[PDB]
RNA sequence: CUGGUGACUAUAGCAAGGAGGUCACACCUGUUCCCAUGCCGAACACAGAAGUUAAGCUCCUUAGCGUCGAUGGUAGUCGAACUUACGUUCCGCUAGAGUAGAACGUUGCCAGG
RNA sequence: UUGGCACCUCGAUGUCGGCUCAUCGCAUCCUGGGGCUGUAGUCGGUCCCAAGGGUUGGGCUGUUCGCCCAUUAAAGCGGUA
RNA sequence: CUGGGGCGGUCGCCUCCUAAAAGGUAACGGAGGCGCUCAAAGGUUCCCUCAGAAUGGUUGGAAAUCAUUCAUAGAGUGUAA
RNA sequence: UAAUAGCUCACUAGUCGAGUGACACUGCGCCGAAAAUGUACCGGGGCUAAACAUAUUACCGAAGCUGUGGAUUGUCCUUUG
RNA sequence: UUAUUGGAGGUAGAGCACUGUUUGGACGAGGGGCCCCGGGUUACCGAAUUCAGACAAACUCCGAAUGCCAAUUAAUUUAACUUGGGAGUCAGAACAUGGGUGAUAAGGUCCGUGUUCGAAAGGGAAACAGCCCAGACCACCAGCUAAGGUCCCAAAAU
């Protein structure tokens, strides 16, 4: 139940394009922690801590700081084209 | 396949470009069919593809078309002048961008609804995939 | 009138592709057209009575 | 404070475009004209970039 | 056919902005019906036009989210 | 704090539960004159205060409905460059829906305590 | 082909058929070469290659078309104002 | 006037959409109305707030009228939108 | 085959002596592809790059811009230029 | 002209909150055909309600970018109006885009926007009014570049 994160400053749509095109999916978590952060995660890792832990068990994410523990609590996904778009990672309580 | 009743017999052609504005994600069965193109779907290629599955699978099947020709279409009587109003309907049909499911289908297994939603694509103006449901 | 303008029946080939003709047939309707709006303008100046 | 050069024509370029070429003080092709760097004029650049070539 | 037809255009709408100085008896929006109701200093005809009754400067204004009106301040 | 009366996009409301009263306001006692109901003092209006907090009123709590509502991302799009593909590429703006969330009002003048 | 458009032609681009003379295309009527056949054989069906040459005379009708008499290996489809 | 002319249709006015979030915008593009009415259906002052559903009730869709509760607009606005 | 019968596939065991499959997204390409004067939609020769994609550096290339000289009409300087 | 501020407006999108359309379900509101006053039904389901998914130029709880109207504002620019003299024009075309009509046909037709042509020569597209680059006073056996290109025709990289 982990992710390694990177986060990601102002993007447009070459930046963001080419990041999706590569494989890292755009996502923000916000909650009930820190106030909000725009982060780069991993499509396959994603995938393979959810198709383990089901479609709503929780997650520890590295954002750069120590492990965040969140959940999906929307994800845009586009089909015609397989792929994750993006992901709204909702910082539980505790 | 028609409607009962429409305000405006007469209206414009829709538009095709863009994607769908919904009808997307699999929702009411287990496997479907989606459109790589955008075309016009009529009454008439809805009846034929629904029979050619419904054909393929026995009684034991369940299918749910996912789109409706509300919108109709025009065509002028033969040899004549251009002008002179606009002409009588003579179809009706559904739009489709790409994205959008056509068909849905539950009760069987992933082979025959392949095989089955395979015989329909050939009857669509559309290039279509075989889709199941998401996660 | 309105058999001016209609091929006629058992026209083949050579005779239904002349296309020269149309002019002279739409002229030819015209005229019969014509007249029925002399008898229709007749009609309104007879005097009317209740 | 910077130099502005008119290196593309405006020979099917619209009329707005035109006018901003004028405003600027642009008036025959590879002229130059120097001024400041007013965001005032950084929206006459925006508006006609890809007829001119800024140096400062 | 049964079709073919249209009335003139009645050039409704705005005919003086906002921020903008304005005369007395000075037409500022032609409507029909109160898409905007009067405020200060303007009345509202017959037709349901907004008219100025004071020299001033026009400032178009919220009345309760359906419903704007139109003030014409003095100045100074 | 109560009452009166204005101002603000319902963040103010709806709903449920609970609470208080002779100093307010209420219900409430009657048609006695003013006054009044296509019929009735229900209402309106008046002479009132025996009576009751039940209700209206006001106050406390709750986020079920309504309302408001980011960031991020997306559709779309002015402009530009390629090309005619039910289009793509770059920049700038930028939704709608939703998600987290906000919120069970806040003030201004006046008379009372 | 029946149509749409109305760009050329209005100080003129002359119609239908027939005669004379041909020419190109092939989506081949015949002859040639083949695969398959629900091809026993003769005959056939169909499809692929192939345009070298050939591809009828009369009756009716102004007629092309069409129907008919009689043949033929076959009595081809079309473009060429 | 007119996708030749002609027939058919139209010719003036009003309201929507096409109409591309100012305005304006064409076509033989799509849908509808007008050539009036009202001495109150005007002016003014007072007061009132609907339609529809559930329920109860005689002549019964309990649809007539009634009583209550719900209901913020789906009624009505002389007459097109 | 008349059922038989015959014979195979699956299923396995034995030889070997390294790879072997099935799912999806993509890039570039393949047939589908038959018209009428003559190759007959690279302009031609011709190209397996002299094509396509990506990145870079040089260059040609207009009556554009610059350099030089001249004419005219204006504006600023300026007596005169 | 831009920057900034403000403002009117309901488009593309999106959405179903009304208007109409519509799929599959859960109930049903009570009828109907048929059997014997009542009761049944592998059935329409007129409806009501509700869950999920969907359609709209003449639907909108919502709502852009642009464009528009102005401003006791700043910058750059050089036009604007009025009065009078004199005209011509009222057959427009292609391209791109937003849309209608047509057949999401036309070198079609009719509107909005923009450019070009007309009235504009020159370089590329083989040739080719409208495409791309670009606006010729004149001369020059001088140079830099655009679009487009560099094997030969044919100037520049085999
Ligand atoms: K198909
Ligand atoms: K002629
Ligand atoms: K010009
Ligand atoms: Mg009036
Ligand atoms: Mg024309
Ligand atoms: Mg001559
Ligand atoms: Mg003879
Ligand atoms: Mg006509
Ligand atoms: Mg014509
Ligand atoms: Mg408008
Ligand atoms: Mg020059
Ligand atoms: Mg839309
Ligand atoms: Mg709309
Ligand atoms: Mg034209
Ligand atoms: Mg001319
Ligand atoms: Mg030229
Ligand atoms: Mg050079
Ligand atoms: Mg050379
Ligand atoms: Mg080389």
């Amino acid at each position: 139940s982990l992710k390694s994160i990177i986060r990601q400053g102002k993007q447009t749509r070459s930046d963001l394009k080419q990041l999706r095109k590569s494989g890292k999916v755009p996502a923000v978590v916000y909650g009930y922690g820190t106030k909000n952060v725009s982060v780069k995660v991993d499509e396959v890792e994603f995938i393979k801590v959810i198709r383990e832990v089901g479609r709503n068990g929780v997650i520890e994410l590295g954002v750069g700081s120590k492990t965040i523990k969140v959940m999906v609590a929307d994800y845009q996904f586009d089909p015609l084209k397989n792929q994750i778009t993006h992901i709204d990672f909702l910082a539980i309580n505790m | 396949l028609l409607p009962k009743r429409v305000k405006y017999r007469r209206q414009h052609r829709p538009k095709t470009t863009g994607r769908s504005k919904g009808g997307n994600y699999v929702t009411f069965g287990e496997f479907g069919l989606q459109a790589t193109t955008t075309s016009w779907i009529t009454s008439r290629q809805i009846e034929s593809a629904r029979i050619a599955m419904t054909r393929y699978m026995k009684r034991g099947g369940k299918v749910w078309i996912k789109i409706f020709p509300h919108t109709p279409y025009t065509k002028k009587p033969l040899e004549v002048r251009m002008g002179a109003g606009k002409g009588a309907v003579e179809g009706w049909i559904a739009v489709v961008k790409p994205g959008r499911i056509l068909f849905e289908v539950a009760g069987v297994s992933e082979e025959v609804a392949r095989e089955a939603l395979r015989l329909a694509s050939h009857k669509l103006p559309v290039k279509t995939k075989f889709v199941k449901r998401e996660e | 009138a309105q058999r001016a303008t209609k091929k006629p029946k058992n026209l083949s080939s050579s005779e239904g592709k002349i296309k020269v003709t149309k002019p002279y047939f739409a002229s030819k309707q015209k005229k019969l057209r014509k007249t029925v709006k002399s008898l229709e303008t007749r009609l309104e100046k007879l005097e009317r009575v209740e | 404070k910077l130099q502005i050069t008119l290196t593309r024509s405006v020979i099917g370029r619209p009329e707005t475009q035109r006018k901003t070429v004028e405003a600027l003080g642009l008036k025959k092709t590879n002229s130059s004209v120097v001024v400041e760097d007013n965001p005032a004029i950084r929206g006459q650049i925006n508006k006609v970039k890809h007829l001119v070539t800024v140096e400062e | 056919t049964k079709n073919g037809r249209d009335s003139e255009s009645k050039r409704l709408g705005a005919k003086r902005a906002d921020g903008q100085f304005v005369t007395g008896g000075s037409i500022l929006y032609r409507q029909r019906g109160t898409k905007i109701y009067p405020g200060e200093n303007v009345g509202r005809g017959g037709d349901d036009t907004l008219f100025a009754k004071i020299d001033g400067v026009v400032k178009f204004e919220r009345k309760g989210r359906d419903k704007k009106q139109v003030s014409v301040y003095a100045v100074a």
